[PDB]
């Protein structure tokens, strides 16, 4: 399953976070640097599944941008991993060329999008048609 | 003369860098913060070489500066210039906090271009800087009366447990250290005492900790009047730089389907002087197991079918050593599925020192109304350093 | 619509220091409580922004400590926005007073009971992200009756699925096995293939625990698996994902096919097997796009279809094509699918009927680690070389491996060395092989031997080696080069003080010649090492007469007699005095032909 | 692809805009913004250019904070920094020079091959200048350019050049050029350093008293190098040094002794001047200790080789290196070394009577140390051999662990020095045997032992109790315990043939240890063979000791004297050794 899905930047600030799992704001925290730290150092040429603590993740770069998906040691890697390219390509057509600064000025919808794509840890809908129709028909609200 | 500065914070990044001279790269950045702020063992002293090049580093807080050479420099030109360029800040902004340093980035790189060209430390008065820089710093009841003993003692116990999840090829997943100091001290009167320490503390997911008693004042040095009997004096959890007293490689072939092979190695990282007692390895085994045949040479191995796991008994074992159990497993073929799911393997062992690396430096008693001093108590201190979760996947 | 938070998020950023930020953030918190706690009334619009402010100031980082009332009130409010934050901020934040708690239950059995599929997914997404003690207690038995009614929507039949599997895996026992177990099998038949996804995830997790309930699932999944994999272009183009028919659909059902054993029914084995060969046959393929998404989502249906075919383990011909495959990823330009083809062959490695297939790729496995960039990749292919080592290959895998040994990083040498060292005791046929490759380990990386390997050889040679001259020459020709060290002078002390006469007769390893190159040696290493080197200066006077003054002087200098440790001072005083007093046929009395190891 | 990478609604573009702004008020914060971003590690090149037009302004701040980025960049990507030239050639003839002696400066920083067309022309024409902080900068940048691996047939009129900036009036200025030109002969051919000893003499010691804090330093180090050739001489630049006891903490102070002590031979007593020079000498070594802990280490690191090559200057000043204990501990074991190198016959009864003290305090490292040092001075004075013992026995006789294993481990060395003389303290070792876990105290016990057995009636039980767990025992102990009761046989034959026996058995065929069984088969060809040839083989006389430890080589001492301040003397190694 899914522990935790996390949206940062270089620099080191968290633009989103998604917690499935029991934690404190302390223990949040902590695991937020360890991951930034552990994404940080490896390179272009390196492999995108990194282990972490007794978990792994599958993480990607865009930009300067950081998405990572905390998942078990016996989960699929490459099915995460375009998960994650599918959820970016759906922010990108839902915010009109999705910049950091749609998402930090948008934080709730993109609560929204990432509720409707996963939930309890698990993937929920994969079609980008059926998303997108979804999520304009709640913006028509 | 000067090769370059760098300026750390406590945590191991690099909060400011200032490079004089090319022969002096990336790698001596990562050397520094490798072998000097996140040294073990490495004995303390302010003039370090390592790979031709000498670090002279001066700790200000919780902030580490460093001038970097590769020359035959004069040493007391280097100290001299950091105290000296240390005055300087602190006349400009006071304190010396990273906050400090994040807000005038500016005005430490100005400084730095200013009273040091080439490495050379040119005349750089503090009344003469207003001149040559246009910028501006941005500023910011526990002891009863009347105790009488015979004779003066104390002991001190540093009890520490340290826990570790390590990968099958090594990687350290997790790993910290849970400690506590313990004073049981006979004094007579109301003493005061001054307790000096080294920086290896700072003041579900392990995260540091650090808690005092209520007689604990702090102003380096702690300040307290020791309450008669034992109490618990300060209680911690620490996560940087933890020493661990055993590494294990495990080595697992599955020849088909109905026979197995475990060999398990262990090593002792600490010193050739020290001894670890009571040492315990314990290695699952699957559910479906016929029996086991298991050779080891060094202390006694036993299968247990209730438990369902092989125990490994060492009664103690020096450092730097090595030692291999190998056993060879029969299965019988009940269902040809359900793969053994395979389990960590097990540590327990008891080692004379602190794996966190706490270091007791000094403990200075006195007594105003009494005669007694430190000359006269008589002072013992032990460590014990034991297994929490020890864990190595196979 | 919400122009003061927009304007908020540039202020925040436009501060210069900590201490602005701070003053900023309380002055704000100051103005929401006083309006909050104000008597004048305000609309719930105005309760919305605020309640957003408040959120965005606990992503922020800082504490908050109030607000629950309003944003529990806005639940009730019949604008969709209203309701989305109020169920967005009580997910983020949690309170304990346990009358706002049953008042927020009470308001999702409201929303519940409504038929607006909306508010339904909202109140489920909110029990799943929740997860509570309460909120299982309240809704256990009024979930599964909302995921198994006939009339509700295709979304919130996907949610109330995923909320169950919730609730089963944070509150195990409250929720009973009932009847409802038909519909949910019966759920993998819907033509909306999200349902589908969702009843897979549930029906995996149970079946992990209950498998004689959902038994009759396989055969309905390996039909909709055939359904998906035969599938044209011009079919399922919703879920189709880069040219790619359903992966995550198709990876989840697999997942589920690797929980249960195989099927007993030989119509469903023959359409599984037809699946599992028609996806194969497909990856055989060439690409049908340049984009690196294909790719990756083909090559994960074909990792899933290759674990469940190790899992079931009884076809030999899928076993042999899916080796092929492997060994064709190691040749590939992303090192992704090299880990993972590594990780794939090492599971392949503890399996009867593919031993062969696996060891045919040995030259691959050989050239990948050598040509290895990546350190994971190498540690993979290492293990992968120990696991699939036997008699045949045993002396080719050491070799390499012993090659790789000079120009390896110092971290996986330990490792290496180790390995290397349990490959040549466990496969030792000859023993000429095995006191070369150990000596050629020691020369190589002494650093990293232990004190048993050395041991050992040493053993072997004295035992029966019938190669004293050969262990002698090599340690004579290693022990030339500068850059000898600590395991190796000693062992080469040793073999040489041992066995020099059988040796001395050539012109390049002349007794004085033997003696210059061990006194060389000796200065630069530590006390044990100059005992047991001394040990060898008195078995070169027994064995060699015509270099015994040259010996005697060695000892005789100040700098054995007077040494500060005790033992070299004790054996430089015992062996001259052995040399001097007495005569020359009793110092070979004390020096006899070393009786064998026991 | 390019997610996230378009400029349309980024901080990029905002940014790059902000920089387009004729405002200096908003310039200044838009020029600090990206000096942090630069900073943090974000990819700025594309908004280089802009700040290449923030260049062309009348105000100062602004040209500063543009010129800190282009010294950032400099470091950082030099091509890019290398085009820029164009514009810092013409900027050294505006007045404020000191914008002109920055412009300098910088491109001085920049390390490109065809630079020195935009470099060379204008250092030639700010040597002179009015104001002589352009030529301070000029002669910190000559040493830079000479960095650069170039034919530099200027070289000539480059040092010219230098050599005629010393004769000028105004005074960091010549103390940056004499610091320029000591850099140069750092790298020295066949023939520099020109000797013109009386008038560059003369007016260093003439500007020495009027230089900054740092100009003594350079004058001093240059000045070391130089050979007098004059008694008469040499007496004047030695009264012209000494008094040189200035505020700075220790350069000045270390650089004057240096100065002084190699520039050290006259006659031993035809004048009353060495006896005056060597009591000077000491009041600024001894207020060298009271600095910061660096200085102090550095300090007490030259004060080592001071005594170690003349002990006079600081014969009865031992009561300043004692221990305070908030001390840290690089400055503690310093302080001890230097206890011990003075310790004359004289005051032991005082130094003993601290050593014994630091032997009850908290600090493992130190009280080890602390023991291992009361053993090195009964080593060092044989008056108080019996003094020492003394106090060795009290400190056993407290009863802590890591005491009584050090005391037990030096008093086997105190032993081997002096046989013969302390047999009567064995019993008092034995009762403290049972708290031995260290190899290196089992092994000086069962040493001792092995020794003065005639005198000691319970060895073999002693021994007995060792035997049972020979196995799990460093090499160390196995080898001491097989020699100690070989020699216990030879002298109590008849009686102990079941020790030997089973340890040689252990030995030849329990133990795989290759030497070890080695030695087992020697000692066993011995005790077979003939009974008297093997106890004047075993039990001969070993002869004594010396206190090699503490001493270096004569020639390695002198070159560190002759290089008093600098590395070299602290981590006392040559020059060499670190390059």
């Amino acid at each position: 399953m899914i522990r935790f899905i996390l949206i940062q930047n270089r620099a080191g600030k968290t633009r989103l976070a998604k917690w499935y799992m029991q934690f404190d704001d302390d223990e949040k925290q902590k695991l937020i640097e360890e991951v930034h730290a552990v994404v940080t150092v490896r390179d272009a040429k390196h492999t995108n599944f990194v282990e972490f603590r007794n978990f792994k993740i599958i993480y990607r770069r865009y930009a300067g941008l950081y998405f990572c998906i905390c998942v078990d040691v016996n989960d699929n890697n490459l099915a995460y991993l375009e998960a994650i390219h599918n959820f970016v390509e759906v922010l990108n057509e839902y915010f009109h060329n999705v910049c950091e600064l749609d998402l930090v000025f948008n934080f709730y919808k993109v609560y929204t999008v990432v509720d409707e794509m996963f939930l309890a840890g698990e993937i929920r809908e994969t079609s980008q048609t059926k998303v997108l129709k979804q999520l304009l028909m709640l913006q028509s609200l | 003369m000067i090769g370059g500065l760098f300026i750390y914070n406590h945590k191991g990044e690099v909060l400011i860098s200032r490079v004089y001279r090319d022969d002096i790269g990336r790698n001596a950045v990562d050397a520094f913060r490798v072998n000097v702020i996140h040294a073990r063992q490495q004995v303390r002293s302010p003039v370090t070489n390592i790979a031709r090049t000498s670090f002279f580093h001066v700790k200000r807080s919780n902030i580490w500066l460093a001038a970097v050479t590769k020359q035959n420099v004069n040493a007391a030109m280097v100290f001299e210039f950091l105290y000296k360029m240390c005055d300087v800040m602190a006349a400009y902004f006071g304190k010396i906090s990273e906050e400090n340093i994040k807000n005038n980035f500016v005005l430490i790189y100005e400084l730095l271009d200013e009273i040091l060209d080439f490495g050379y430390p040119q005349n750089s008065e503090t009344g003469a800087l207003k001149t040559f820089i246009t910028q501006q710093g941005i500023k910011s009841g526990w002891r009863r009366e009347g105790i009488k003993y015979r004779r003066n003692e104390l002991f001190l116990d540093v009890l520490e447990s340290v826990n570790l999840l390590m990968s099958p090829q090594g990687q350290v997943l997790s790993a910290h250290v849970s400690g506590r100091v313990v004073m049981k001290s006979y004094l007579s009167g109301m003493p005061e005492c001054k307790f000096g320490m080294n920086d290896k503390i700072v003041i579900s997911i392990a995260i540091d900790d650090c808690t005092f008693h209520q007689c604990v004042r702090l102003s380096r040095s702690i300040s307290f009047i020791p309450p008669d009997g034992e109490f618990e004096l300060m209680r911690y959890r620490t996560t940087k730089d933890i020493i661990l007293p055993f590494r294990v490689i495990p080595l697992v072939r599955e020849v088909g389907r109905t026979k197995l092979e475990v060999k398990v190695v262990i090593k002792s990282n600490f010193k050739p002087s020290l001894l670890a007692q009571k040492i315990e390895v314990r290695i699952p085994t699957p559910l479906n197991t016929s029996g086991v045949q298991v050779i080891c040479m060094k202390g006694k191995a036993k299968y247990k079918a209730s438990e369902n796991a092989i125990v490994w008994k060492i009664k103690r074992m020096a450092g730097m050593k090595e030692s291999q159990i190998s056993a060879e497993i029969e299965l019988l073929p009940t269902n040809d599925k359900k793969k053994w799911a395979r389990p960590p393997i097990s540590m327990n062992f008891e080692v004379p020192f602190a794996p966190s690396g706490l270091k007791v430096r000094y403990l200075k008693v006195f007594e105003p109304k009494l005669n007694y001093s430190d000359h006269d108590v008589i002072k013992w201190v032990r460590y014990i350093g034991r297994s929490g979760i020890y864990e190595t996947r196979c | 619509g919400m122009r003061g938070l927009a304007v908020f998020i540039s202020d925040i950023r436009n501060c210069k220091s900590k201490e602005a930020e701070i003053k900023r953030i309380n002055k704000e918190l100051a103005n929401i409580r006083s309006k909050f706690k104000g008597d004048k009334a305000l609309d719930g619009y105005s309760k919305k922004k605020y309640v957003c402010k408040l959120l965005f100031i606990f992503l922020l980082g800082h504490d908050i400590d109030f607000g629950h009332m309003e944003a529990v009130n806005l639940l009730s409010s019949n604008r969709y926005t209203e309701k989305q934050i109020g169920y967005l901020f009580i997910s983020v934040l949690v309170n304990s007073n346990s009358e706002l708690i049953r008042l927020i239950n009470n308001a999702i059995k409201n929303d519940l009971a409504s038929r607006n599929p909306t508010f339904m997914g909202l109140a489920l997404h909110c029990i799943a992200n929740v997860g509570s003690r309460e909120m299982a207690e309240a809704f256990a038995g009024e979930i599964p009756k909302i995921l198994v009614a006939g009339d509700t929507m295709d979304s919130v039949k996907q949610s109330a699925a995923l909320c169950l599997l919730r609730l089963y895996r944070t509150s195990p026992d409250l929720v009973p096995m009932g009847d409802w177990t038909s519909r949910v099998v019966h759920l993998l038949n819907d033509q909306h293939l999200g349902v589908v996804t969702a009843a897979t995830s549930l029906i995996t997790t149970l079946a992990q625990k209950n498998p004689e309930e959902f038994k009759t699932s396989v055969s309905l999944a390996v039909s909709r698996l055939s359904r998906i994999v035969t599938s044209a272009s011009t079919d399922l183009q919703d879920y189709t994902y880069y040219f790619v028919p359903a992966p995550w659909l198709s990876v989840k059902l697999l997942r589920l096919l690797q929980c249960y054993p195989p099927p007993e029914d030989p119509a469903v084995r023959g359409r599984l097997t037809e699946c599992l060969e028609t996806i194969l046959n497909k990856a055989q393929e060439p690409p049908k796009s340049k984009k690196v998404q294909h790719s990756n989502a083909k090559n994960a249906v074909l990792f899933e279809a290759i674990s469940l075919i190790i899992h079931h383990d009884s076809e030999p011909n899928l076993l042999v094509r899916a080796c092929n495959q492997l060994g064709q990823f190691l040749q590939h330009r992303e090192t992704n699918l090299r880990y993972l083809a590594l990780e794939s062959m090492c599971t392949l490695a503890s399996s009867e009927f593919s031993h062969e297939a696996v060891k045919t790729h040995i030259e691959t496995v050989i050239n990948a680690l050598k040509t290895e960039r990546d350190v994971s990749v190498r540690q993979r292919a290492v293990d992968l070389l120990y696991a699939m080592c036997d008699r045949s290959n045993a002396q080719q895998i050491v070799a390499e491996m012993l090659s790789y040994l000079e120009t390896a990083d110092y971290s996986i040498r330990e490792e290496i060395v180790l390995k290397v060292a349990i490959l040549a005791e466990k496969y030792a046929v000859d023993y000429t092989w095995y006191v070369d490759t150990i000596l050629n380990l020691i020369r190589i990386a002494g650093d990293y031997v232990s004190e048993e390997v050395w041991y050992r050889v040493i053993q072997i040679v004295i035992n029966r080696d019938d190669v004293q001259g050969y262990a002698a020459k090599t340690v004579f020709e290693a022990l030339q080069a500068p850059a000898c060290h600590e395991n190796l002078v000693k062992v080469g002390g040793y073999i040489l003080g041992e066995f020099g006469n059988l040796i001395a007769g050539d012109p390049r390893s002349s007794p004085l010649i033997q003696f210059n190159l061990l006194h060389s040696k000796f200065h630069l290493c530590s006390v044990p090492t100059r005992a047991l080197l001394l040990s060898t200066y008195i078995k070169f006077v027994n064995l060699f007469p015509e270099v015994k003054a040259t010996i005697q002087d060695v000892l005789r200098s100040d700098s054995q007699l007077k040494n500060a440790d005790v033992e070299l001072q004790q054996r430089a005083v015992e062996y001259l005095r052995l040399s001097t007093v007495a005569s020359t046929d009793i110092l070979a009395t004390v020096l006899e032909e070393m009786p064998p190891f026991p | 692809s390019k997610y996230f990478t378009t400029n349309k609604k980024g901080e990029i573009f905002e940014l790059k805009a902000e920089l387009n702004n004729e405002k200096k008020e908003k310039r200044k914060e838009a020029v600090k913004k990206v000096i942090a971003a630069m900073t943090v590690g974000k990819d700025v090149s594309s908004l280089f250019p802009d700040v290449v037009n923030c260049m062309q302004t009348d105000n100062l701040e602004l040209k500063k904070l543009v010129y800190l980025y282009l010294m950032n960049y400099a470091k950082s990507q030099p091509d890019m920094a290398i085009m820029a030239v164009n514009s810092f050639v013409k900027d050294c003839e505006d007045p404020n020079p000191l914008i002109r002696a920055l412009a300098v400066r910088t491109m001085g920083c920049i390390r490109v091959d065809k630079i020195t067309e935009y470099l060379c022309e204008p250092l030639r024409k700010c040597l002179k200048d009015e104001d002589p902080y352009v030529r301070k900068t000029a002669a910190v940048c000559v040493a830079k350019l000479h960095d650069i691996n170039a034919q530099m047939v200027e070289d000539q009129g480059f040092l010219d050049s230098l050599r005629d900036l010393i004769a000028d009036s105004n005074p960091m200025v010549v103390a940056n050029a004499v610091a320029a030109l000591s850099e140069i002969s750092e790298s020295h051919p066949n023939s520099n350093l020109l000797d013109l000893n009386p008038q560059n003499i003369n007016k260093l010691l003439t500007a020495l008293n009027e230089c900054t804090e740092w100009g003594q330093i350079f004058i001093l180090d240059c000045l070391s190098n130089y050979n007098p050739k004059d008694d008469r001489e040499a007496q004047s630049i030695c009264e012209r040094v000494t008094p040189r006891l200035s505020h700075a903490n220790s350069a000045v102070v270390l650089s004057a002794v240096k100065v002084l002590m190699k520039f050290l031979e006259l006659l031993p007593k035809d004048s009353d001047y060495y006896n005056m020079l060597l009591k000077k000498l000491a009041p600024p070594l001894v207020t060298l200790l009271s600095g910061e802990p660096e200085v102090q280490y550095v300090a007490l690191r030259n004060i080592n080789l001071i005594v170690q090559k003349r002990p006079e200057i600081l014969k009865q000043e031992i009561k300043v290196f004692f221990v305070k204990y908030n001390d840290p501990i690089y400055v503690k074991l310093e302080k001890l070394d230097i206890m011990i190198r003075l310790a004359s016959q004289a005051n032991i009864a005082q130094v003993l009577a601290e050593l014994k003290e630091y032997a009850t305090e908290v600090d493992v490292d130190f009280v080890r140390k602390a023991v291992r040092a009361i053993g090195r001075c009964a080593i060092k004075v044989e008056q108080s051999a019996e003094r020492c013992v003394s106090t060795l026995l009290d400190l056993i006789q407290t009863k802590v662990n890591y005491v009584v294993q050090e005391a037990i481990v030096v008093i086997r060395d105190i032993f081997r020095k002096y046989p013969n003389k302390y047999e009567s303290i064995i019993a008092t070792l034995c009762e403290n045997l049972d708290s031995l876990d260290e190899p290196d105290a089992r092994a000086a016990m069962i040493w001792i032992v092995g020794e003065y057995a005639e005198r000691i009636d319970n060895a073999d039980e002693l021994l007995e109790s060792f035997l049972e767990g020979f196995h799990d025992e460093s090499t160390q102990v196995q080898l001491t315990l097989l020699t100690a009761i070989v020699k216990l046989f030879l002298k109590k034959p008849s009686e102990t043939q079941e020790l030997v026996q089973q340890v040689l058995s252990l030995a030849t065929q329990d133990s795989d240890n290759p030497d070890l069984r080695d030695r087992g088969y020697i000692y066993w060809r011995l005790l077979s063979t003939d009974p008297v040839t093997a106890k004047e083989v075993v039990l001969s006389e070993k002869p004594l000791i010396s206190e090699e430890t503490d001493l270096i080589e004569p020639t390695l001492l002198d070159e560190l004297i002759c290089h008093i301040g600098s590395l070299a003397s602290v981590y006392h190694k040559p020059p060499n050794a670190f390059v």
